[PDB]
Formats: structure tokens, sequence, C-alpha cells
């Protein structure tokens, strides 16, 4: 059985039943059954959101290289007002999140379509709706679940790297990759900063502190700039 | 058998190693009585947690002050916050005393009568205020991750880590107060001054700690 | 510690602490409210 | 019985001569704990091999490049072509990643013996690893372990201890005279009564700090000599 540390003993609460189980829990956060049940859904939702976000950022830079993703919320103008879009998103997200939360706390209780009584999701597990949500499932379910959780973890780390690279270099993912490929020995984080007992140098925050959006002055500070190496 | 504070001396009879961070340190026998010892355990836990929060906040603000972020020192942050923002000091004092009074009074009456706050008289909540042990209030509110209701050995290890980190943070807060009273600068400023020249920039050369120096 | 608290509960120690508290309260009242003659 | 580290001394109970190069020397009793003894044996082997590599590197470098000081060879301006004036950040990144991987593998082997012998990518590629700190296989392609491994291990630990003492000698000689081991030996051979530890001591030739490209690295001697 593959593990995050070959030759180590996995935790007792991690028996390898859940997909993506590699015996990684040094803090013992998943020891409780209810906590593990909640964290499983949290990881699945985080995985899917990060996967969609990373794919969207890459496609955004490929299709629109002149638009920075970090500035995408500012330099995008639509006939629909920002407050109207926020209201639409709030209502739709509230509806779907309440339905998902109710399915989590009460399994097999919101599988029925409230509009049409002839549509109902078949019995499933928490975090894996299926039915109308899965019109095509090519391959084994367990193998695909492992692939999904692994791709989701990679995408989560990728989004964190996207944010950090955008705050340190001020460029997109493809732009940062090209900049690093041009001079690999002088573009890493080690080449940009270093800390010693006599001096502590950190890279400057390329993101401006304030952003003017229709006369509102939205503050945009780099994530934990003081703790930057 | 267990390591004590002063090696070779037997630990006191009222300290049998059951509590977290037990090293038999009680030369004045302050916690000789059982009820007094229980009260002192809760006092030490509260002191350690408050000192841990204070030390972390002081270190973070000093880090932001050392780099060009505009953060103020810990001994001037209160004045800077009250003057920069239109915040009335007595109003903030009253609000904090109200919230702290409610939380501390509930904790106090739970210490006097264990599990008495679980009756549901506070908005219907019952299991969230039952309390696991003295000074260790488990539940879904204080422990949302459930690290105290799973892997008992890990829970005991975390208890030892918490009490030791709290004692270290208390010593750190005392060091912050003494360093500001002697040098007059921030804690990270003292750390940088010491790292620049450790043989001549210390408490033995500040001119305040050793008066005969 | 029990014997020490019992010793502190004796009449002279209790009288000393109580009179020190009462005297301190009266002194602080006269300090923050100097020369009080009438209500 | 084996010869101890001193005439008339008594070896400790835990030092029965099982390990190579055992002289019953433990004045601090640090080997009383078996787990601590195993960890210290691994640490001694690592120090021995690294010190042997360092001594050989310093000697070969002084022979091939006598115009380059080994103490200041770490500076980017003293690096050979085409690594001269290279960015030290990328170099540190390369070393950190590679050394971190190999050291984590070695550490896991120490924690769980015989659990990381197989290659994680190409299955079937394993190392025999008869004892801790002696992997073999790909690490010994010439096959010198199929013989008297005890005497060879004794030779290895003794040469490593000698190299540890020699490397510290090189460091103090460079910090007190400002030259390499061969240069110090030649200087002492020129006038033994004029160039020795009687006069070279008390002077620290190492500067206070050095500005490596952008950041400054503080430096110091092992003893409080005159800068």
């Amino acid at each position: 059985r593959p593990l995050w540390l070959p030759g180590s003993t996995p935790p007792a609460h991690l028996k390898g039943d859940l997909p993506g189980d590699f015996g990684f829990d040094p803090l013992g956060l998943g020891a409780n059954a209810e906590s593990l049940k909640w964290f499983k859904e949290s990881e699945l939702v985080h995985s899917r959101w990060a996967m969609a976000a990373v794919a969207g950022i890459l496609v955004q830079e490929i299709v629109r290289p002149d638009v920075f993703w970090y500035n995408a919320g500012k330099e995008v103008e639509s006939p629909l007002g920002p407050l109207g879009l926020l209201a639409v998103e709030f209502f739709l997200m509230h509806w779907v999140e309440v339905r998902r939360w109710q399915d989590l706390r009460k399994p097999g209780s919101v599988d029925q379509d409230p509009i049409f009584s002839q549509y109902k999701l078949p019995p499933h597990e928490v975090g894996y709706p299926g039915g109308v949500f899965a019109p095509f499932i090519p391959g084994d379910l367990a193998e695909l679940k492992v692939k999904e959780i692994k791709n989701g973890r990679l995408a989560m780390l990728a989004f964190v790297g996207f944010v950090m690279a955008a705050q340190v270099t001020g460029k997109g993912p493809i732009a940062a990759l090209q900049e690093h490929l041009a001079d690999p020995w002088g573009t890493t984080i080690f080449s940009k900063a270093a800390v010693v007992p006599g001096q502590a140098v950190a890279p400057p925050c390329k993101i401006p502190a304030s952003v003017s959006y229709k006369g509102i002055e939205i503050p945009t500070p780099c994530f934990l700039q003081g703790l930057w190496p | 058998v267990r390591p004590v504070w002063f090696p070779g001396n037997p630990p006191p009879a009222h300290l049998d190693g059951s509590l977290a961070g037990d090293y038999g340190f009680d030369p004045l026998f302050l916690g000789q009585e059982p009820q007094t010892l229980k009260w002192y355990v809760q006092a030490e836990l509260v002191h350690g947690r408050f000192a841990m929060l204070g030390a972390a906040g002081i270190i973070l603000t000093s880090i932001g002050a050392k780099v060009g972020l505009g953060f103020p020192e810990w001994y001037d942050a209160g004045k800077v916050v009250v003057e920069k923002n239109n915040i009335d000091f007595p109003t903030l004092m009253v609000i904090q005393f109200y919230l702290m009074g409610w939380a501390e009074t509930k904790r106090w009456y739970d210490f006097k009568n264990p599990g008495s706050q679980a009756d549901g008289s506070f908005l219907g909540f019952t299991e969230e205020f039952k309390g696991l042990e003295n000074g260790y209030p488990g539940g879904r509110f204080f422990d949302p991750m459930g690290l105290s209701r799973g892997d008992a050995a890990k829970y005991q290890e975390y208890k030892q880590k918490e009490v030791k980190n709290g004692r270290l943070a208390m010593i750190a807060c005392l060091g912050f107060a003494a360093q500001y009273a002697a040098t007059g600068k921030g804690p990270l400023d003292n750390l940088a001054d010491h790292l620049a020249d450790p043989n001549h920039v210390n408490f033995a050369t500040n001119g305040v700690s050793i008066p005969i120096a | 510690m029990k014997d020490f608290t019992t010793y502190l509960s004796t009449a002279p120690v209790i009288a000393t602490i109580w009179f020190t508290f009462t005297a301190g309260l009266l002194i602080e009242i006269n300090r923050y409210f100097p020369d009080p003659l009438v209500f | 019985d084996r010869k101890l580290w001193a005439p008339g001394v008594v070896a400790p109970e835990y030092l029965k001569g099982d390990l190579a190069g055992d002289y019953g020397w433990d004045p601090l009793g640090l080997g009383a704990d078996p787990t601590a003894l195993k960890w210290y044996r691994q640490s001694e082997l690592q120090h021995a091999r690294w010190a042997m590599l360092g001594v050989a590197g310093v000697l070969v470098q002084e022979i091939v490049k006598p115009d380059v000081y080994f103490y200041e060879a770490g500076l980017p301006q003293n690096l050979p072509e085409p690594f001269t004036n290279i960015n030290m950040g990328g170099l540190l990144a390369w070393e950190f990643i590679l050394m971190h991987w190999v050291e984590v593998r070695r550490w896991q082997d120490y924690k769980n013996f015989g659990s990381v012998n197989e290659d994680p990518i190409f299955k079937g590629n394993k190392v025999p690893n008869p004892e801790m700190g002696y992997p073999g296989g790909i690490f010994d392609p010439f096959g010198f372990s199929k013989g008297n491994l005890k005497e060879l291990q004794t030779k290895e630990i003794k040469n490593g201890r000698l190299a540890m003492i020699a490397y510290m000698a090189f460091i103090l000689q460079a910090q007190a005279t400002g030259k390499g081991p061969l240069a110090a030996l030649s200087a002492h051979l020129s006038n033994p009564f004029g160039n020795n530890i009687l006069k070279n001591i008390g002077t620290c030739t190492v500067p206070h700090s050095v500005d490596v490209q952008g950041l400054t690295i503080p430096l110091t001697c092992l003893w409080p000599g005159s800068q």
C-alpha cells in the first residue's frame, strides 16, 4: 500500500478505506469520526474548486494574455452591474450550498427535485452525488475517485503557488514559467530572497496596496508580506 | 521517577505527575490543598493561553514594524489604534468588560459546579458547555476539530505541549516588559541589536540591569 | 498551607488586615475627595 | 582481548567490541542508551565520510589549483568556469533539494531498517543493506564487500576519525595563518622555530563579515584571536 513516507507506520484512524488514503495525518486531525466525515467533504469541495480555478486561470492567460488574472476582478466590465452579479451569485451559491450542507448532515434527504416530483437522485454517498451530476463515468469508480483527489490536491497547491507567484513577481502562471525558464539559476525564490542573523531581505510586493474600483478604494495587500522570507 | 525541576530532590506529595507539565515545582506549597490546586491549574492555563496570544501578537506586530509595513510597537499600539480610528477608549473598555464578564462568569460558575452550564439556559446550547476536565472545556465550540475526543495519548501530549508553551510565553511576556523598561525599544529591535554584536550588546552592558557595571 | 491559612484567620491578623483595608479606603476617599465637610 | 584506548583503563559494559574500531572509549557515557548509541554510530559514520571527502578535496584542490584559497573558495567570484559569479540562490536550491531527498531516505532507513532499499520508480532495484550505514549494492559497484568486512570497516572508521581531526586542523591552520595545509606545512618547513603555533596563535585572519553578492554573511574564528 502506497504511503506518504515509505517504511513509516500510518495512523490508526487511517485504514485505507477512503480514496486517496496515504496515511498522512501527523497532527491527528482525522482521529474523530465526525470531524473526518466533515473534513472529507471539505477536501472534496476544495479540490473541485481549486481544479476549476487553476484550469480557468490557465485558459484565461492563454486566451487573454493581456489581462492579468489577479486584476481580472477589476478590469472586467459587463452590462450587468457588480452588485447585481454579487446578488445573483449569492442567491445561487446559497441555494446550492444549503442543499449540499443538508445532504452532509442528513444523507438521503435532499435527493428529490423540489420542482418536478418525477426526478430524484439515486442512493449515493456524501460528497459523491451522481445521478444527473454524473451522466458519463468512463472507468472504475474507485480509480477515478483516487485520480480526482490526487488532481485536486495538486490543483490546490497549484493555486497557492499561483497566488504567491502573482504577489511576488506580478505575472501570471505561464508568464512566471517563461521567466523562470529563461534564467533558472536566478529566478527561484532562493535567488529572490535570503535571511541571515545580520540581514533579512524580502522581495517587494508587486500588488499595489490600494485599487480604485468605481470610487471605492478596495485594499489589496500581499498575503502575510511581513512573514515573507 | 519522572524528571523534576531540581534533580535529586523528591517531588512534593501534592504533585504526583497526573497534571500536564508536572515537575514537582512548589517550594512554597501554594497548591498543597486539592481545591486550591484545581483553581491554580485553571489560573495557570488561562495565564498561559493569554500569554501565548500576547506573545504571538507582539512578535507579529514587531515583525511588521521591523520591515517597512507601518506597524507600531506593542507599547504604542493602543494609542495608535485609539487615535487613528475614531474609537472611544472607555466604550471599548466597557464592551470588553461585558464580553469578558459573561465568558469568565460562565467559566467561574462551571468551576464551582461542573457541568452546570450544560442545562440549556443559554440559548438552548447543552453539549457545547458541558466541559471535559478542569481548565479543558471540550466541545464543538471550543474544540471544533475534535482533537480532544480522539487519540487520548495525542491529547495528553498536546496538553503537555500547551502548558509548556504557555509557561514559555509567560516568561516571554515578562521579558518584553523588562526589555522595554530597560532598553526602551521594541523586542525585535533588541534582538537585532544583539545579533549585530552579542559580546557587547546584552543585559550586562545596557547600564540598567547591572548598576555596578 | 491549611495551617498557615488558619494562622492568618486568627483575630490579630484578621484585625490588622481589616483595619488596614478600612484605613486605606478612608485615606483614598479623602485623597480623591479632599476636605469633605458636608454632603 | 582488544587493545583499549589507555593502559589500565576498563572498557564500558556496552562496548564489547561488536562495532568496528572499538577502543572502549566513552568518558561521558553517551553510549549507555542503545538507541542513542546507534544514532551516534550513524552520526560518526557520516562525519567520518564527509571529513574524508573534505580533506581529500582540500589537498587535491591545493595541488591542482595552488593560487586558490580553500577558505575563500566558497565565494562566487572564486568559482571556476562557467560557474563564476553565478547566482548562489539557484545553487543552494539545487543542493537543498538533492541533499534533502537523500538525507530523508537515509533517515527513514535509520528509523525503519530495510524499508527504503527498493527504488521508488523502477521496481526491482534494491540494495542489500546488511547493516545500518552500509547500504552496498549500487553504492559498492566494485564488489569490495564480499570479504572481510570487519577489518575494512575498522579501516574506514579509523581513517575517518583521522580525517576529522585533520580537517579541524586545516580549519584552525587557515584561521590562524591565512593559508592552506600544504602552504602552512611549507611555511613551517622554511623556519620551524619561527612559524608555529607559538606565534601564529592569537591572530584571526578571517574578516568580520563578507558581502556575498547582495547579502552579508558574518564570519568568526573558533577562538577569540586578533582580527
